[PDB]
């Protein structure tokens, strides 16, 4: 949520 | 799942405006700005509207960037459109309408870069693409049969530093904390800490030092710093740079990622994870946002 | 609009908490703090409660500073009480209840110095005097048959300087602007300006200079400053002190009051009052609040 | 409205 760059985890 | 969001807003609120209402927006509608309108539909109402306008001229009639017009006849609907040079463009109608005569409502309009995103009563309602540049909007109008209790504007703002907060739920496997910010153009270093609030032990001390391009991590236990960990592939920060730092709590270690890239892992030294309940942030950044889930 | 209010809040919000919920408040509930709870009452519900607690122990059961307990059997009501050392004190019941089965709500709890002030659905509901020091509350619990969409904490915060805003409506006879702040312990001087936004004329330049104890006023017209007006009975500011400055627009003059006391008059030089539409504030103060009606 | 010192006007 609200992450320009994604999430590796 | 459940999540916490933490931030600072500049808020500008108008209570009990009289309808019809024509008011100047306090500042520019940059992306991320909210407009929050609270009111009630009278029993005899057929329609009302909220217009985001470029000025308030009536002859020629001010351009309407965003005409948001709930109607009640038949089964009801919401009419949306844009007025340019006294011409209405193509009309966008949404039939899943939450408005009802004799019922209160809250409209939230989020101003995005490419569109408006509108929710009513906590539930998503419609999108509306920009036809006029949003930066041209300086006036809000409300007309028709409606009671408005408040009109509120929300503008984003840098959170105050030092920042210190108790998390609503403690660390534990699968917990995640996100720090969104911007490194100062003038920056030397900043710190992000996860503490056991009661004992004031620091379980994870995150400390990017830009002056020497070292990402330093440590724990402060039994009232003393431990062995530092600095091993890194590359230094993911620079002055003036926006950043998203993700701290993920795994069973064996924390994992930290900067801008979507895994950057480091840090084995738990303080192993009572459910005693890690405090977040601290300070130093040469502009804190924009903190999220945790 | 009838009254405008402008301020900065630190906001901490929890989306979609699971019930029963027991969470640590992110920070201390100082006077002025808000707790905002949005939810829905299920069709089969008999009661639910929001508890402001000192910790989360279960045996012995955590003291409850504020037990806010809407019930739905019969006509319905709201029960409030305090639990101290596992003893419930005297029970306070409010029968004008806005809650209904199958209906959504918003609870706003304002934490005052001597009481809680509670509004539901934008309308005042009840007061509840503190029985436990509010500074001992660190936990919020929600229990019973209810759906909670969000739990929000609003904390007050200094507005960012320089501040610049358009007013939703311009100056005119009977208009009032109120600046609430704290003069810096460091302070040398600060400014409060009302401008014609489009021409950038300054109709009224208020400029208390603390270092020399002079309250200076001027207008900046035709791109130049006029004759300064410095006459005053006394200098109503001092470093580190809280102040409320009221600017009243009369027909011939502005009047300014500092802390409830009339301080000065300034005859209008820029006489098109409905062109005075922008407020600017800057310098050595902590800006708390701006109000205008 | 949240005036601690009142209003002379
Ligand atoms: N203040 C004004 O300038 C003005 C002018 C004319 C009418 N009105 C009246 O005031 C209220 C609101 O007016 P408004 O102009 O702000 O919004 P209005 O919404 O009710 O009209 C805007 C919509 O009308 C649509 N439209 C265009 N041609 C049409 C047609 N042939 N048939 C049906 N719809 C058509 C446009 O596409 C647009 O979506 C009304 O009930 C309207 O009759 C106001
Ligand atoms: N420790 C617990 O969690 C606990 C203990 C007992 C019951 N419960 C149950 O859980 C739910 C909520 O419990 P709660 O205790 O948090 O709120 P509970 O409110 O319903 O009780 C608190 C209130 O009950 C009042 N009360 C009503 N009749 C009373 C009587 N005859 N004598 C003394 N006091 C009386 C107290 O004055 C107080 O205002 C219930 O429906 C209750 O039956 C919970």
């Amino acid at each position: 949520p609200g992450l320009a760059y994604g999430n590796p985890y | 799942g459940s999540m916490m969001l933490s931030l600072n807003n500049l808020q500008n609120i108008i209570y009990n405006p009289v309808i019809p209402f024509v008011g100047t927006i306090p500042d520019q509608l940059d992306p991320g700005t909210l407009i929050v309108i609270r009111g009630h539909v009278p029993s005899d109402a057929d329609r009302f509207q909220v217009d985001l306008q470029n000025g308030s001229s009536v002859k020629p009639r001010a351009d309407v960037a965003f005409h948001f017009n709930p109607r009640f006849k038949r089964a009801g609907c919401i009419v949306c459109n844009t007025l340019i040079n006294e011409k209405w463009g193509r009309e966008e109608i949404t039939y899943d309408t939450p408005f009802k005569r004799e019922k209160s409502f809250e409209i939230v309009i989020m101003v995005l870069k490419d569109k408006f995103q509108v929710a009513v009563n906590g539930k998503h309602t419609l999108l509306y693409g920009h036809r006029i540049g949003p930066e041209k909007i300086d006036t809000l109008g409300i007309y028709g049969k409606v009671n408005i209790h408040s009109i509120g504007f929300s503008f984003s703002s840098h959170m105050r530093l030092p920042f210190a907060a108790r998390l609503n739920t403690p660390m534990g496997p699968g917990r995640t904390v996100v720090v969104k910010g911007e490194v100062n153009a003038n920056a030397k270093s900043f710190n992000v800490d996860l503490l056991a609030g009661k004992s004031k032990d620091i379980a994870l001390h995150l400390n990017p030092r830009l002056n020497i391009k070292a990402f330093v991590r440590n724990s402060f236990l039994q009232e003393s710093w431990g062995e530092e960990e600095r091993n890194i592939t590359s230094f993911p920060f620079s002055p003036g740079m926006y950043f998203e730092m993700i701290i993920y709590c795994d069973v064996r270690e924390f994992k930290v990622a900067v801008n979507g890239v895994h950057s480091l892992e840090y084995k738990h030294r303080f192993k009572e994870l459910s005693s890690i309940d405090t977040l601290e942030i300070n130093g040469d950044i502009h804190l924009l946002e903190v999220r945790s889930w």
